[PDB]
């Protein structure tokens, strides 16, 4: 168990991505692998199973001949191809452990990467430092019109996860726009740095706002 | 194929109680007299966690709240007692034929007592201004239920158009719902105004929580 | 049997 899955990214309908999955921590080789995705709408679907030797590959209708799971068993890595995608085709991919012995369902799954299909083209958010009407103190980071998805908010590089409310990013007419709430005391601001910070990987961005007093 | 209907879309019980979550499959998930029917918990950020497998075998590292049961068609998840931590949805998973097939899942949320929404009003950023946008942002943290209501009132006119809302997961910890309201409008049509209120109606009080400021 | 035949480790032997 540790399975790093990577290769997720914006791809075009009818496009192809070719996802990966290093295993490392177990014997690899022995065991029966899958793949799980999850759409937007939280819905869990199976998307294919290889065998320990990999003779063996199982894949449901709706993604049978245009994906393809395979492994390479000498550097421990898991495999899926996929071809001729399709907006439905939009999910969060998971690599899962399936099995050695016995059908014990799903027991490891990795963190997982982002695959989607949609023809809209990338856009760079925007992040803007939210003072309260600036004068505890609550604060807040607007990360607005970005595509696709995800950006990774946080505050101070991570050193500021007390009252942090990260809300999910609502999509205004293909532009998600994204938001965070950090709640300090008084002591801690305009008195120590507080900077509201964003990163988007599609567009290579990387913007560390700080939040300054009105 | 195969499909699975989880009971009860999402569960609300209180810290304390126990739950019983549904998952009724089309077809047999029974061979050999085993039931490859599965069980998982996801919390928000986080992959699927195996809780039961097979039915009714507790995964280890599991604790012993949970315990499942069932056979061919029907089959059951048991919280008890529910924790705080026990909040998340909830799904059930057949192997028996390919393919596999997963339930809709079961959202389950703590009955946490009453708590007042913590609204925090904020004018557009001086940056935003620059880029010919102004969105005014108005978040309303911890409070409990989820069901709340925002009004914005710009110059004591209820602005119905532009309110671009979200809300958060319930707290792992504290069971609380944060919510985060934000009016969009261009930078003319917020200049051509000054007063700008977000409004908090929630059952924990008549008077709704108003918090405003004066545009300057 | 801990694995079925008819699905996904109908491999596993």
């Amino acid at each position: 168990q540790m399975l790093v899955e990577s290769g997720g990214d914006l791809v075009k309908p009818g496009g192809s991505l070719k996802l990966s999955c290093a295993a490392s921590g177990f014997t690899f080789s022995s065991y029966t692998m899958s793949w799980v995705r999850q759409t937007p709408e939280k819905r869990l679907e199976w998307v294919a199973t290889i065998s320990s030797g990999g003779a063996y590959t199982y894949y449901p209708d709706s993604v049978k001949g245009r994906f393809t799971i395979s492994d390479d068993n000498a550097e421990s890595t898991l495999y899926l191809q996929m071809s001729s995608l399709r907006s439905e085709d939009t999910a969060m991919y998971y690599c899962v452990r399936r099995a050695f012995d016995s059908d014990v369902g799903f027991a490891s799954w990795g963190h997982r990467t982002l695959v989607t299909v949609s023809a809209a083209k990338t856009t760079a958010p925007s992040v803007y430092p939210l003072a309260p009407v600036c004068g505890s103190v609550t604060l807040g980071c607007l990360v607005k019109g970005y595509f696709p998805e995800p950006v990774t908010l946080t505050w101070n590089s991570g050193s500021l996860s007390s009252g942090v409310h990260t809300f999910p990013a609502v999509l205004q007419s293909d532009l998600y726009t994204l938001s965070s709430s950090v709640t300090v005391t008084s002591s801690t601001w305009p008195s120590q740095s507080i900077t509201c910070n964003v990163a988007h990987p599609a567009s290579s961005t990387k913007v560390d706002k700080k939040i300054e007093p009105r | 194929d195969i499909v699975l209907t989880q009971s009860p879309a999402s569960l609300a019980v209180s810290l304390g109680q126990r739950a019983t979550i549904s998952c009724r499959a089309s077809e047999s998930v029974d061979s050999y007299g085993n039931s490859f029917m599965h069980w998982y918990q996801q919390k928000p950020g986080q992959p699927p966690k195996l809780l039961i497998y097979r039915a009714s075998n507790l995964e280890s590292g599991i604790p012993a709240r949970f315990s499942g049961s069932g056979s061919r068609t029907d089959f059951t998840l048991t919280i008890n007692p529910v924790e705080a931590d026990d909040v998340a949805t909830y799904y059930c998973q057949q192997s028996n034929e390919d393919p596999l097939t997963f339930g809709a899942g079961t959202k389950l949320e703590l009955k946490r007592a009453d708590a007042a929404p913590t609204v925090s009003i904020f004018p557009p950023s001086s940056e935003q201004l620059t880029s010919g946008g102004a969105s005014v942002v108005c978040f309303l943290n911890n409070f409990y239920p989820k069901d709340i209501n925002v009004r914005w009132k710009i110059d004591g006119s209820e602005r119905q158009n532009g309110v671009l809302n979200s809300w958060t997961d319930q707290d792992s910890k504290d069971s609380t719902y944060s919510m985060s309201s934000t009016l969009t409008l261009t930078k003319d049509e917020y200049e051509r105004h000054n007063s700008y209120t977000c409004e908090a109606t929630h059952k924990t009080s008549t008077s709704p929580i108003v918090k405003s400021f004066n545009r300057a | 049997y801990t694995t079925s035949t008819r699905g996904d480790l109908a491999h596993v032997t």
